[PDB]
């Protein structure tokens, strides 16, 4: 509860690896939004270790643009090790994870001329670039799976695989069959093998909706129903057991944050957002305003760190 | 041109002030460009590279229906100007929009705020819920409150109508017809808004007289954006409907034995991406960001870009999001054309959006009338 | 009151267009969120600019440097011309470019302009605005002589009369009336001199004026800028029938210097910074009360947004 | 058109912070901007050739906003002023070297000149007199709280920064009396400038702490009040700033907590202290103009960000720059300005390399110093 004083000169004799940790360990006492990072790190680290498979659960909510960045490889390590219990992300959070098995995302610059990027077939994601050929290959991978799912839903009275959870789970299965080499580097694949449900209620908002629109223009049938995913996400977020320590890691606050914390009863929450309270939105993570709306319980441990999750999340997920 | 601000003479009329925003720097010039681009969306002209009036796709943040923007968006759905004789419009939820706007893409919880403001009144600061300095009261899911009764009648009406079409139909002519799509759900809600209020006003006990409840129900129903959206026929798309307050009623209405409703998102993306594909000149006004912004831009992607765009939000570019993206980032994907004119007004919506509606939209419908 | 209203926008079609825009700006206090703050701020600013005239009360304006690079400089000039402002608190650029725009014009551009080409074409960028280098070449012809006079005036008095930015800025406006008698009518500093409105700038050398002083001192050393008596001054003007309203458009050194030394009964914030920065510019109402910048009984309202859009709506006359 | 691939922290490099920070280059968004900030800082510490218009050690212009001395960045800035690695073989200082003793501009440390806002160095002094608590009325500057007692209180802080004002007032009176007895030449020599005020402050911090520790009665023995005073006075950056000789410029000093003591010390009858700002910009803009390659690292924005780049404007541009604020560009301010807005004026040069890390300081600046700065003196010391 007090700001510390670190002798940086004392780091010259200790090892360089431990030196960088000596500061990151002191982050809870540095001040301002490093304290909130240090508090968030203590919550995330203890949750990723204790809440593996002991009546406890860890649920990850990330925005779509953060698996366009390199964090998707870090997120994959979490689901690969069965540390995550559930995933909540907008449609793009599922798409580009499968995309980056069919191609590479490149680093660019915010200053790049977007008109020239169009004439050069480059889709800009902030300071990143996704070539159009990546989505041309995604069409080759996804539109067959849509035809498989249509036949599967049609001959089953439209009630066997209608929700995004089952669809995303079979996306990892189809990624295991089609591309057995690169599938090990995708978050959706490990969520299929480790049996981690992925939730994306706004499913058609993205490239997947475009693939569905192209397929549904000739074969009108394939449908999606996201309301059972709400009952499903609520089923996984029910601590009547009273021996549940259920932590929610929300990296980037969009539809993931609300859809997760509204249906899941979390004992510990970590916000990594950038929006400001002046927006008056369900993204500008306001701790006490979320408590008033039922997103945070009055007895819930919660911390909010303000900054780009590209800088925050690696320091939070850094294993000690 | 030279930088000149509100003078001595032209500080006495708001028109000249809002007109001189062009020569005032920073975000007043962006707002003045937003004025012009909105008027360009309203000017009948030739299709993209036989005059047409552009079809306007407007996307709204959910919480923005809790504030006074609900009043202005209602105006965009209410008033309608007949198209001139020599201009053609660029051509279950219908798509026949005779109004200023033609498509409405809203976030989850938006229309729930639209419903809830004709039942009770939203209070301001200086159990009750917060979204900034505004406060509303979301009562229990199975409460006696007016909002809970309206939303229960809605869900019950939808469930009973879904069963009838299910029992009715129990390759290319084999669709899941009993599934209800977000555009149809809010459309039917606008049709039923009159009768649903009259029935809820009785079940709550505020007015037991059938006559007064019928008249007061219509008065409360006419105030919602859903009513005029259904009356004039603008479709209210919402792929994020699955994350709204309405799901609290849809889920527990299934806790009494009856199955949950069955949504469909493929019908929405088809109708939306087809209204944009078959369009010949399109406009785009996005209030805020998030799901609503990407959904409108992705719809116009099927038309190799949109012509006009105005982004009113308070989001930043450094986080690499589709909410804080610059207007440039749209043309790289192809969601916004090369021969386009767009602008982003970096400011809170509630400050800039009223000015826009009153300064061009109210003035344009008066010039044409 | 204390409730969100419902405005029949369709009812504006019959009323006049000017009255329609005003009818909506009048309903801003109950529209919602950061437009309610605009409506509350407008009622404070309007009633202050009307009452706080010559009846015993005071209005003090604090604006940032970029806001006069924009068009608001002419709006501010109207406030000081009418003797509605009691005191002005700018950083340092609020005095420079106000005098500059009598010796030349600022132009509108775009944030997207290539800055390397702007440098090679002698165009200085202020956000989406442009200031040609010729403007500062003329300011060198205007200001360097004034420092030459002030250096003699200080030395003959042994640094007792013209040491503070207050007296310097006051004679800057006087020199602007003498040198350029035509264009001085649009300058804020000119009216602050004629109507006797003190201008405070404790960080005076941070800007083009400091560079002009740097050239002048490199030949004749001796000039002194002593800003600590301006603090005793600004405090004496704020020490309290006694209604002191403070209009702070944009935060920084304008905000702190005003509200730290002046005890205001009414304060209006128009800022953009976020509380996460942990700085003064992030106008936190309760935190500023904790530091003595605002009294706990002080009427205050904070608008979040670009003052370029807010200030005209707050100052628009009734 | 060469392009790198987007890869983030792997399975095998989440066990070492060195490889996490190294891979920040290929993660994306604003961690790549931090990766540049790592590199440009490493260039600022590398002995390079003169300005592209004989190797030199670039002069580093560091800029700090006031409230950051309340948080842990005070510890990192102190490191920048404390450690003194000598110049190698065949390298000159980028700036060829030229009572109220002025500020020496011969910096033997990692940074060479330090510009701050008003109220900055006040936070440093009051953080050896007290201890900041996280979330005599308590003040708030965000997540942190401190105690602000009366101007004439018996708080250790109030005692320190009155003996400082009294020492300055009596020293200014001495210089005024000596130039009164002398014939008129002609500069105002009794006026103290912010650089001298903070320089003579850091010189006096030891004795002032030993005196204030007694006047407050916290320790009654002199030999261990003298020892405790120096120990407290070795924690401030003012001490290492004066010792190693990095000047502390501050044009906004008039807007600090010092003025509460300057004015109250003048309410007894004696006149106020007389400051001069033309002497600071002359020294600052000449330290920059005379240099041959200049580095720039500013924390936050405001008066401090514009003052250092204006100093480099006299030099037709600075060579290196790292901006670390969370300001946005739409308001068109000299805080939220892009690095490009600097090169349009000529503050940053055309043949440059810079980066802006759009994120708060406390997250990034401790990482900056511990990844290159401490590592770069470990390189220059352990290898040999
Ligand atoms: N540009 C993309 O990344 C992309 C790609 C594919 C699909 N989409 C679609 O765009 C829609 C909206 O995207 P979204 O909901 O996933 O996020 P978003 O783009 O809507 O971001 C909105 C909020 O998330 C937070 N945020 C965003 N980026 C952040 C960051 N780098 N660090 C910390 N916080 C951050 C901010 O608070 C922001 O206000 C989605 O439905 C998605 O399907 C976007
Ligand atoms: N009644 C409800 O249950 C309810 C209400 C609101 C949101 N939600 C849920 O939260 C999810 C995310 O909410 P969202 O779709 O509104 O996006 P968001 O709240 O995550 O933020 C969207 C972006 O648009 C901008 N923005 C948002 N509101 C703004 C405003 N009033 N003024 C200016 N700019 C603004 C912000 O920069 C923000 O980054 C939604 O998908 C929804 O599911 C539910
Ligand atoms: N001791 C005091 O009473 C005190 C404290 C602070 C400031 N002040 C006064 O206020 C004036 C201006 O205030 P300032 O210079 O401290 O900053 P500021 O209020 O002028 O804002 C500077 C900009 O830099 C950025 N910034 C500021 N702090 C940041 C942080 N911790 N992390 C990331 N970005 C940050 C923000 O975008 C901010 O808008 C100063 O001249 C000073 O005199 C006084
Ligand atoms: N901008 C110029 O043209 C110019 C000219 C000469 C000197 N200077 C010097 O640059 C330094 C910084 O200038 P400053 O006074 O603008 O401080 P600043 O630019 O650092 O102010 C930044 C903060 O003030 C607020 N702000 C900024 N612009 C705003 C706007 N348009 N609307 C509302 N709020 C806004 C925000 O909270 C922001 O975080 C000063 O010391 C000044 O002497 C600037
Ligand atoms: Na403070």
């Amino acid at each position: 509860r007090v700001i510390g004083d670190l002798d940086y000169s004392n780091l010259l004799n200790i090892g360089q690896e431990e030196a960088i940790r000596c500061v990151l360990n002191a982050y809870p006492n540095i001040g301002l939004e490093a304290t909130n990072l240090g508090r968030a790190r203590r919550i995330v680290q203890r949750a990723l270790n204790d809440n593996g498979m002991d009546g406890n659960k860890v649920m990850l909510a990330y925005t779509s643009n953060l698996i366009s960045s390199g964090l998707r490889d870090t997120f994959a390590c979490l689901a690969r090790e069965n540390r995550i219990g559930a995933v909540v992300t907008t449609a793009g959070g599922v798409e580009e994870d499968v995309i980056k098995c069919l191609g590479d995302t490149l680093v660019g610059d915010f200053a790049l001329n977007d008109h020239a990027l169009r004439n050069n077939g480059l889709n800009r994601v902030g300071n990143l670039l996704v070539p159009n050929d990546n989505y041309r290959n995604f069409e080759d991978f996804f539109v067959p799976l849509l035809r498989r799912l249509h036949e599967q839903q049609r001959d089953s009275r439209w009630t066997t695989k209608t929700t995004p959870s089952q669809i995303i789970a079979e996306i990892g299965a189809a990624l295991e069959s089609v591309r057995p080499n690169d599938c090990g580097s995708s978050l959706i694949y490990w969520c299929y093998r480790n049996d981690i449900p992925v939730f994306s209620p706004a499913f058609t908002d993205g490239s997947m909706g475009d693939m569905i629109y192209f397929y549904n223009y000739s074969r009108k049938g394939l449908v999606v129903d996201p309301v059972p995913d709400v009952r499903r996400l609520r089923q996984l977020g029910c601590k009547s057991t009273n021996v549940g320590r259920i932590t929610c890691i929300v990296l980037g606050a969009g539809l993931p944050k609300h859809h997760l914390l509204r249906n899941v009863q979390a004992d510990a929450v970590v916000y990594v957002t950038t929006g400001s309270d002046a927006d008056g939105c369900e993204s500008s993570c306001n701790v006490m305003a979320d408590r008033a709306n039922g997103l945070l319980s009055p007895n819930c441990d919660v911390v909010r760190v303000h900054g780009d999750a590209t800088i925050i999340s690696p320091l939070l997920l850094l294993r000690s | 041109q030279v930088v000149v601000g509100p003078n001595q003479e032209d500080l006495h009329s708001a028109e000249a002030v809002l007109n001189r925003y062009s020569t005032v720097g920073f975000q007043a010039s962006n707002l003045a460009r937003a004025f012009s681009i909105c008027e360009m969306m309203l000017t009948p002209q030739s299709p993209s590279p036989v005059m047409v009036q552009p079809t306007l796709f407007v996307g709204v943040t959910a919480n923005l229906f809790g504030t006074g923007c609900r009043e202005a968006i209602r105006f965009l759905c209410t008033e309608c100007v007949p198209l001139p004789n020599g201009v053609e419009p660029a051509t279950p939820s219908p798509c026949d929009s005779r109004a200023l706007i033609h498509v409405l893409v809203v976030s989850g919880g938006a229309m729930e705020h639209d419903i809830r403001r004709a039942c009770e009144s939203y209070k301001l600061s200086r159990t009750d819920c917060h979204f900034g300095n505004v406060r509303y009261n979301s009562s229990g899911v199975a409460s006696r409150n007016l909002f809970s009764c309206v939303m229960r009648c809605l869900v019950k009406r939808l469930a009973e109508a879904q069963r009838k079409e299910k029992a009715n139909r129990e390759a290319y002519y084999d669709v899941c017809s009993w599934a209800i799509t977000p555009s149809t759900l809010w459309y039917m809600a606008g049709l039923w808004m009159a009768d649903i209020f009259t029935e809820a006003l009785q079940e709550t006990g505020e007015v037991t007289d059938e006559k007064v409840a019928s008249e007061e129900g219509l008065k409360r129903a006419k105030s919602t954006v859903l009513y005029w959206a259904a009356r004039n026929g603008v479709p209210i798309f919402s792929p994020s409907l699955t994350d709204g307050d309405i799901m609290e009623f849809i889920l527990t209405a299934g806790d009494t034995g009856v199955p949950l409703l069955q949504l469909d998102l493929v019908a929405d993306i088809h109708r939306l991406n087809r209204l944009a594909m078959r369009s010949r000149r399109t406009g785009m006004m996005i209030l805020g960001g998030g799901v609503v912004k990407h959904h409108v831009c992705n719809a116009n992607l099927m038309r190799n870009g949109a012509d006009y765009a105005v982004f009113l939000n308070n989001a930043q570019e450094f986080d690499g999001s589709d909410a804080g993206a610059r207007p440039g980032e749209a043309v790289s994907w192809g969601k916004l054309r090369l021969d386009s004119t767009a602008v982003k007004v970096y400011s809170e919506v509630t400050i800039v959006f009223p000015l826009i509606v009153v300064h061009v939209f109210v003035a344009w419908v008066r010039m044409m009338r």
